[PDB]
């Protein structure tokens, strides 16, 4: 199956620059042009540029042009974008997206493709604040917690900044019950969030559950035993 | 190459057909075949419903067509269903050899039923009261429409201080999430017998209260 | 020079199911290109890594003309980089294909008002074509943990459907026969040329 896999979550002071990668897989990578396409939280869609990988000829919006690169290499099918002197208004989702390819109709007049594949996403956040990497706490299974044969627990992701935090749990073996839900934005400028699972009730003496979060921007994992309390 | 003008929100019912439009000029919409729509879903990569102005990519119902008229690009969606709901975004070919998205448009599917929030409550952990910090944790989903109240009691009465509650957000059932965050010393967790989070949602309540041990 | 036998391929009788695709090899002729670019009967015409309208200029070792029958709605996986059951299963195409894909809506010649159950596709696989092959075997396919050993059973599955064509089918379940040209150049005198 075709993949493309971005780098992770990027914060970066104005007037800096950042790359991302898309790692592309299960595709002959030279046969597809790729594009970005980026979106600012709760905004539009926004068309970058793309770049050939076969001829290495590239074309950017006017907008970027002077301040975007895209580059492939093709030892390791990767696509990347850097994007320079960046500024508040650059904080994004990147994401890389595959054009399908184009053809010749019976007049020979050229037809282009269309996104076929996307990359998860990168989010680059530019900010004069300082990053900030979270504080992790236990959310422990209780009574009041229990819904008679489910019971939920989850990890706090306290006080960091910025976004995004991802979390996992059981490093991606346990995917049933999980909601992780949006943060929230604190008077502090510093998000938390939380995630908690549903788990079967009378597993709880026994199976472990690990929250794995994932706070990028910090460069900080923190993987966190969720027990039931003594009492 | 100016972003192509698109209804900010349209509704329908379901069953209904609706039409969402794409303005655009000769140099882009007006002037080729290559419109494209794309949908996207919240928290999700944007996913091609239609390409050339009326093909679909496979696996794209036929619920989804297209046309065009003049500047203007339409998609049109028939027998319209709960899961249509979403954004919408045309994108174009222009002659500045360049691509540009419209300005996007939300899709709103009414009469969709009433849900009520499932709500836990997380009393603060032992390991951040030993870090002298206390957090109240308030978990609300799948509720529908997404708009609820949360009050927080101290005992029996209201607290204010100290509150951090999210807007509600779409989850991919359509229903919403929220949560709501109150700081405490654990001084003041201690003291007192019980707190609670308190979620109105359509004039219904329901309340989570714990308690120090 | 005779002209090369297109009428051969595309006005064929019956054509291949698509799990057995066809491929005939065209060598020793001239091709005007023009007799299928021209027809305003194809309901698709697309071309990969190479204009239709340039084909007469061009001199080639031989082209290979794949052919076979699908229904409408699945057309659309005759193109490099599809996925689903005819792309995955039954006749896939290289990301790097040069070629055209010609399709047409063959209601006429190939439903049947009972239904035609004599074309088939591959319904299961244990992994996908590599591009250009051909798998005729039918062996029983293990859906579940426990193994079939060539008996039919649940989740012991025939790998083969029939596609049932009836001439009151929606479109996209009706058929349509696919020419697919994909070109050769060796080392060796070009056997296949356009009017140049
Ligand atoms: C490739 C080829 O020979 N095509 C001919 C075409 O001229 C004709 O219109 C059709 C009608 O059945 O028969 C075939």
């Amino acid at each position: 199956q075709v993949q493309l896999v971005q780098s992770g979550a990027e914060v970066k002071k104005p007037g800096a620059s950042v790359k991302v990668s898309c790692k592309a897989s299960g595709y002959i990578f030279t046969s597809y042009s790729m594009h970005w396409v980026r979106q600012a939280p709760g905004q539009g869609l926004e068309w970058m540029g793309t770049i050939k990988p076969s001829d290495d000829s590239t074309n950017y919006a006017q907008k970027f042009q002077g301040r975007v690169s895209m580059t492939r290499d093709t030892s390791t099918s990767t696509v990347y974008m850097e994007l320079s002197s960046l500024r508040y208004e650059d904080t994004a989702v990147y994401y890389c997206a595959r054009e399908a390819r184009g053809y010749y109709d019976r007049s020979g007049y050229y037809h282009p493709g269309y996104f076929d594949y996307w990359g998860q996403g990168t989010l680059v956040t530019v900010s004069s604040a300082s990053t900030k990497g979270p504080s992790v706490f236990p959310l422990a299974p209780s009574s009041k917690s229990t819904s008679g044969g489910t019971a939920a627990l989850g990890c706090l992701v306290k006080d960091y900044f910025p976004e995004p935090v991802t979390v996992s749990w059981n490093s991606g073996a346990l995917t049933s019950g999980v909601h992780t839900f949006p943060a929230v934005l604190q008077s502090s400028g510093l998000y938390s969030l939380s995630s908690v699972v549903t788990v079967p009730s009378s597993s709880l003496g026994t199976q472990t559950y690990i929250c794995n979060v994932n706070h990028k921007p910090s460069n900080t994992k923190v993987d966190k035993k969720v027990e039931p309390k003594s009492c | 190459q100016s972003v192509l003008t698109q209804p900010a929100s349209v509704s329908g019912s379901p069953g209904q057909s609706i039409t969402i439009s794409c303005t655009g000029t000769s140099s882009d919409v007006g002037g080729y075949n290559f419109v494209s729509w794309y949908q996207q879903h919240p928290g999700k990569a944007p996913k091609l419903m239609i390409y050339e102005v009326s093909d679909r990519p496979s696996g794209v119902s036929s619920r989804f067509s297209g046309s065009k008229s003049g500047n203007t690009a339409s998609l049109t969606i028939s027998g319209l269903q709960a899961e249509d709901e979403a954004d919408y975004y045309c994108f174009s070919y222009t002659t500045s050899t360049t691509w540009v998205f419209g300005g996007g448009t939300k899709l709103t599917v009414l009469g969709q039923p009433k849900a009520a929030p499932s709500v836990t409550l997380f009393p603060p952990s032992s390991e951040e009261l030993q870090a002298n910090k206390a957090t109240l944790v308030c978990l609300i989903s799948d509720f529908y429409p997404g708009a609820v109240t949360v009050a927080w009691k101290a005992d029996s009465s209201p607290v204010k201080a100290g509150v951090e509650t999210t807007t509600p957000s779409k989850q991919s059932n359509n229903k919403y999430a929220a949560s709501s965050y109150l700081s405490l010393t654990p001084e003041q967790w201690k003291s007192h017998r019980s707190y609670s989070c308190q979620v109105t949602h359509e004039g219904s309540t329901v309340e989570k209260t714990v308690a120090p041990t | 020079t005779n002209l090369c036998p297109f009428g051969e391929v595309f006005n064929a009788t019956r054509f291949a199911s698509v799990y057995a695709w066809n491929r005939k090899r065209i060598s020793n002729c001239v091709a005007d290109y023009s007799v299928l670019y021209n027809s305003a009967s194809f309901s698709t015409f697309k071309c990969y890594g190479v204009s239709p309208t340039k084909l007469n200029d061009l001199c080639f070792t031989n082209v290979y003309a794949d052919s076979f029958v699908i229904r409408g709605d699945e057309v659309r996986q005759i193109a490099p980089g599809q996925t689903g059951k005819i792309a995955d299963y039954n006749y896939k195409l290289p990301d790097d294909f040069t070629g055209c894909v010609i399709a047409w809506n063959s209601n006429n010649l190939d439903s049947k008002v009972g239904g035609n159950y004599n074309y088939l596709y591959r319904l299961f696989r244990k992994s996908n074509l590599k591009p250009f092959e051909r798998d005729i075997s039918t062996e029983i396919y293990q859906a579940g943990s426990t193994p079939c050993n060539g008996v039919e059973g649940f989740n012991c599955y025939f790998p083969l459907q029939s596609y049932g064509f009836q001439p009151t089918n929606g479109v996209g379940y009706q058929p349509y026969r696919v020419v697919v040209l994909s070109f050769e150049l060796l080392h060796a005198p070009a056997t296949v040329c356009g009017p140049k």
